[PDB]
RNA sequence: CGCGACCUCAGAUCAGACGUGGCGACCCGCUGAAUUUAAGCAUAUUAGUCAGCGGAGGAAAAGAAACUAACCAGGAUUCCCUCAGUAACGGCGAGUGAACAGGGAAGAGCCCAGCGCCGAAUCCCCGCCCCGCGGCGGGGCGCGGGAAAUGUGGCGUACGGAAG
RNA sequence: AAAUACCGGCACGAGACCGAUAGUCAACAAGUACCGUAAGGGAAAGUUGAAAAGAACUUUGAAGAGAGAGUUCAAGAGGGCG
RNA sequence: CCGCCGCAGGUGCAGAUCUUGGUGGUAGUAGCAAAUAUUCAAACGAGAACUUUGAAGGCCGAAGUGGAGAAGGGUUCCAUGUGAACAGCAGUUGAACAUGGGUCAGUCGGUCCUGAGAGAUGGGCGAGCGCCGUUCCGAAGGGACGGGCGAUGGCCUCCGUUG
RNA sequence: GAAAAUCCGGGGGAGAGGGUGUAAAUCUCGCGCCGGGCCGUACCCAUAUCCGCAGCAGGUCUCCAAGGUGAACAGCCUCUGG
RNA sequence: CGACUCUUAGCGGUGGAUCACUCGGCUCGUGCGUCGAUGAAGAACGCAGCUAGCUGCGAGAAUUAAUGUGAAUUGCAGGUUGAUCAUCGACACUUCGAACGCACUUGCGGCCCCGGGUUCCUCCCGGGGCUACGCCUGUCUGAGCGUCGCU
């Protein structure tokens, strides 16, 4: 659900969500477009979670 | 590629064949007794005889007599070193060396088929009792045992031709006498049988 | 057409993943046997079923 | 225009993916499956196609519960015992 | 690390768990590192994490139903997890007891007129 | 009017079990054609066969005479050889078609109801203790419950049986 | 119970059987591809060499394709190639 | 792999509008003729009648060759590379091929409702899988306002969840 | 010349509320606080993404609809767009 | 002279016959003779560092534990206190399916119990367990101007 990511990503990253936005791709996995809330720079926490 | 090809007919391709082979052939033949028995009377008369013997392909040129009869030493045998050296002696092994000679490969569809390698029939062993005969004599390629009161029509004349190379040990030879009988006295071992 | 159900959505989703060639790697095996995919599925010439 | 006109007008499908046997001969108005016969309790099977039967038979699948039951017949359906450790 | 089994059976409830909860985060860095593009030297690694938390779930599993086939030992109604599975028909045979029931009628045919050893002389 | 019995049909996410579907060569129960044959064809034949439907099992079904017989008699069932392409059936046309005896493979017998006798002497289940079994069984211990006189259990079944 | 049946199932052993248009429809990614709305219909397709040693290098060409060189008993075996 | 002596057969092909596969002559032939049309320079590039850009000339002419959808398709979308095959000339182009990318909802739909209809149960039928039937031969309601007897949470306060 | 979900107004008046107050029960009035899951969403939609074996002159449900001539959504010509 | 055409041969093509091979069939024989509400057969969809299919397996997902075995796996990387293989007894086993809460949309619940939103507090959120039909034994609860009974 949205409230499954959001409870997930909220406990995975110590991190709060505005609200979650699901589609499920051509590929049959489901993308899940998370809004962090604003007391949060996602470019910072994109380097934490460890993407470059 | 088979939408409108064309499938019943012995000449369709895939298809079935003409006449589908059946399983209730009659694929055994009966004989009669008696035939049966005038086959081996006949083929042991033969082996007797050293020109059939040599005919039929044997090297018996420096055999001793050519009904080889031997002792009831050599039911008593147990190793191959100890049937070797017998046939040695006898001058049997000329024939097991020629068997030697004849092992090559089958010409055929025999050899994808559990019939990869052929020999000759070398000399054939006719023994009363076993106490190891069989054991000491099985390993020598050619040779095949027979039991007296169990002679086969197939292993005394092989491929329908008679005079298979028979060597007898002394127990075995005495009673035929009684196994198939004389002219003056019937078969005791047999309910009902005199020779031909 | 674009109005989808989950369950067509997903037999689309899978008939998509199997619609690629086969790995370079696989023809230098030891028992390999395969040139081409021979089960590729183009959506002009064949058409998936349903 | 009984042939290559009339083509054309199909657009709306009869049958789909039946749910039970997987095969696209779900019947959506009958409501019931061509193959298998779905609302029905029992499989859909007729002697008179023995091609039908050996295409959707114990041979065709994968015997997930089936191929260990002969594995585990062969030793007499033991259960609970271990063999001696190290 | 090399995780095995043997070194997990002696370890506590709240010990497994921490450490699958270790491992779960480790694979969660893997994933990423499949994605980011590199790394070679880690994704031969994500197989050694995915059997490592395949390893230490059993030792939790194993230990759980141990514990119930300890607790449900001496009791008579047991769940149906724990309870003998055979073949279907061979759970609705009779028991090794009931097979062994002879009615009275039958015991005093056996007892009276038992069956004899004998042998006869040409 | 109430209250207790019983009988009768109800309801339960009641305590605990059980059935369903598949496989389907073989087996049992039904249902059941027309090709074809008769140089036509309708009865027949194909054929109680295919298809259809149900139910199983490691085998199934059958089975201890309401039998064969007409002998100087045999003795459950099943299977094999033979009887026998016979007796018989049949537009007495095409075709169909056993059985007993005999020789073998195997071989094994049995239990009730009824009639009666013993104080229901019988059974299922729940609580605790105690062995104990991944076929839930054994021994206790309970003004613990229930089934059952509209009949449980022991003796006993046509080869007779029971009591003294 | 036993003697009895068993073209399905799980293991096996064998053959005067077939040898890739044969033998199962299927020796191979076969009940696969493909076809039909569906019931269902239903293929074709084995072989480099002993070992990839699967042709480095140089050269003409936009490349595909060649020319020398090389590997091998053999390219007169060059990756659908005995 | 074969000679001789026996043994056995799925044992000899020109035909069957035979079966399967292969290849010819016809033949570099028929053909590539529905809806008015192309032209000039330039660019990239080995390569241009066809690509792209610009300029010109035309067409569809709002019941369109336009801008959006429903069915159906299912990645055809988009970018970048490729020029073997395919696109019945060609190709630097493409819906081809090969690598990656792309569909974000309380408010738009589905979901909800019932329509014609479909279809369990009870009942009836049926050798049987089942069929009929849908209010009919049915003990077909598991809902709420009120009252003592009690358990409960918060200073059991008096109320919530209840029996 | 549709039914149902859903929604509302009324008629009754069983009840309920507090005893001049920090009034009560009560409000379809104004604001405040929290929450709204699941699935579909790309593109083509036809002289080339559909169905007629194909980029097949066939077939295939709609919405928007400029200027001139004219009775005109006719034909002819033009703008936007193609 | 020609070109062209025909015949024969050499070589080269087109083609895949022939022969030689055979981890496949076919047939007979033998021993066994085992599916499922403890979720079968069948189906769907996932699962590999690089993977489409085939095979294997099930969110522990080309496998886990134990056992035997004793150094590999291998296309390419990468990393004996047991590599890997077989064995398989322990554990685990997503969705549909007899298919089971009601529907087949993955659409709606009902009840009990946990944890967040908390500060059991009723909505909300997540988790967990029940929630099918037919039927046997007992159990509980009420039904009947059923047959009686006593007050």
């Amino acid at each position: 659900n949205k409230h499954q990511i959001k409870q997930a990503v909220k406990k995975l990253y110590d991190i709060d969500v505005a609200k979650v936005n699901t589609l499920i791709r051509p590929d049959g996995e489901k993308k899940a477009y998370v809004r962090l809330a604003p007391d949060y720079d996602a470019l910072d926490v994109a380097n934490k979670i460890g993407i470059i | 590629h088979r939408s409108g090809q064309g499938a019943f007919g012995n000449m369709c391709r895939g298809g079935r064949m003409f006449a589908p082979t059946k399983t209730w052939r009659r694929w055994h033949r009966r004989v009669n007794t008696t035939q049966k028995r005038y086959a081996i009377c006949s083929a042991l008369a033969a082996s007797a005889l050293p020109a059939l013997v040599m005919s039929k392909g044997h090297r018996i040129e420096e055999v001793p007599e050519l009904p080889l009869v031997v002792e009831d030493k050599v039911e008593g045998y147990k190793k191959t070193k100890e049937a070797v050296l017998l046939l040695k002696k006898l001058k049997a092994w000329n024939d097991i060396k020629k068997v030697y000679a004849s092992q090559r490969m089958r010409a055929g569809k025999g050899k994808m088929r559990n019939r990869r390698r052929i020999q000759r029939r070398g000399p054939c062993v006719i023994y009363n009792e076993d106490n190891g005969i069989v054991k000491a004599f099985r390993n020598i390629p050619g040779i095949t045992l027979l039991n007296v009161t169990k002679l086969n029509i197939l292993k005394l004349a092989p491929g329908g031709h008679v005079g298979r190379f028979c060597i007898w040990t002394e127990s075995a030879f005495r009673k035929l006498d009684d196994l198939y009988g004389t002219w003056r006295k019937a078969a005791s071992l047999k309910s009902n049988y005199n020779l031909p | 057409s674009s109005h989808k159900t989950f369950r067509i959505k997903r037999f689309l989703a899978k008939k998509q993943k199997q619609n690629r060639p086969i790995p370079q790697w696989i023809w230098m095996k030891t028992g390999n046997k395969i040139r081409y995919n021979s089960k590729r599925r183009h959506w002009r010439r064949t058409k998936l079923g349903l | 225009t009984k042939g290559t006109s009339s083509f054309g007008k199909r657009r709306n499908k009869t049958h789909t993916l039946c749910r039970r046997c997987g095969s696209k001969a779900y019947h959506l108005q009958k409501s019931t499956c061509g193959k298998c016969g779905y609302p029905a309790k029992r499989k859909r099977k007729y002697n008179w196609s023995a091609k039908a039967k050996r295409r959707n038979t114990t041979g065709t699948g994968r015997m997930r519960h089936l191929k260990i039951v002969y594995r585990r017949f062969r030793h007499g359906f033991r259960e609970g015992t271990t063999p001696k450790p190290k | 690390a090399k995780i095995k089994a043997r070194d997990l059976r002696g370890k506590k409830k709240e010990e497994l768990l921490k450490q699958l909860d270790d491992l779960k985060v480790e694979l969660s860095q893997l994933r990423v590192a499949k994605v980011t593009g590199g790394a070679a030297s880690k994704l031969s690694k994500i197989r050694v994490v995915r059997k490592s938390i395949a390893r230490v779930l059993t030792v939790i599993n194993q230990t759980q139903k141990e514990n119930l086939r300890k607790f449900y030992k001496g009791k008579k109604y047991k769940p149906l997890d724990l309870r003998p599975k055979k073949t279907r028909a061979m759970r609705r045979r009779l028991n090794k007891h009931e097979e062994s029931l002879k009615t009275k009628k039958q015991q005093r045919k056996e007892r009276l007129y038992p069956l004899r050893k004998y042998a006869v002389k040409a």
